[PDB]
């Protein structure tokens, strides 16, 4: 809700497809479709493991840690995030997934990161804070 | 290059058991960049496109599946029995068949956030 630039969220982690060359992956619909085909092929699971992670969103970008806060898995730097998309898994339980498309410093390779939120409300809050971050650093 | 398509719809779906009578079938053929846009344009003219298997001929022909919303229980020869087998297994995987028949990305997208640093 209106209006913050720094927030933490309890989420689940579906998985990642790291270091893609290109596949010609344009826009949010190609992204969702790609993740669908990965799930169908068994590269990503339909159901995430039970363990919860802490996602911190701020003007640095997105940080993912263990629920104990002890270990940092990843720092997704704001500069290297291309797109985040929130969408319904489409399965029955009506779960909301977040997909992040990130790139590397030289903009030569792409990676996809998929998370599961506990509600649609939470997924939208994460997107709001991320958007606000972008607009904030854009000044 | 060579392609084949098997179109299937249910009458279930979340069901534990695979009942071939719960599903119906319409195989088409087309030659060859865009594969996902390709087959889907061809179907409507006459949900997704799923590559299942390739079949050697002794040079290989591909079999795609197109989920949608002639009964399979009542029922090219190499491909039908392969589809019956493939469905028998995957129906005992959970979420698999529901995922096969789920709505399009556009029916499911909720939020789209882009980084202004990558504009134009
Ligand atoms: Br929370
Ligand atoms: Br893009
Ligand atoms: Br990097």
């Amino acid at each position: 809700n209106n209006s913050d630039t720094c927030a933490e969220f309890r989420i689940k982690y579906v998985g990642a497809i790291e270091k893609l060359k290109l596949s010609g992956l344009e826009g949010p619909l190609d992204l969702i479709n790609y993740i669908d085909v990965a799930q169908q092929d068994g590269k990503l699971p339909f159901v995430p493991p039970e363990e919860e992670f802490i996602m911190g969103v701020s003007k640095y970008g997105i940080k993912v840690s263990t629920s104990d806060q002890y270990d940092v898995l990843h720092r997704h730097a704001l500069y290297l995030i291309i797109r985040m998309v929130c969408y319904d898994d489409g399965l029955g339980a009506g779960k909301s997934l977040l997909a992040l498309k990130t790139t590397d410093a030289s903009n030569e390779e792409y990676s996809l990161w998929v998370y599961q939120c506990n509600s649609l409300e939470q997924a939208q809050a994460i997107c709001k804070v991320l958007s606000t971050a972008f607009d904030s650093v854009l000044t | 290059e060579d392609a084949y398509v098997a179109v299937i719809r249910p009458k279930s779906l979340n069901s534990r058991e695979y009942r071939a009578k719960s599903y119906e079938i319409l195989l088409l053929e087309t030659k060859l960049s865009e594969i996902t846009q390709g087959i889907l344009d061809y179907v409507v003219e006459t949900k997704r496109v799923v590559l299942m298997k390739k079949f050697p001929l002794d040079r290989e022909a591909s079999l795609f599946i197109v989920p949608s919303v002639y009964c399979l229980q009542d029922i090219t020869a190499r491909m039908l029995i392969a589809l019956d087998k493939w469905l028998d297994e995957r129906h005992a995987q959970s979420h698999f068949i529901p995922a096969l028949f789920r709505p399009s990305p556009l029916e499911r997208i909720k939020t789209n956030v882009i980084n202004p640093a990558y504009a134009t």
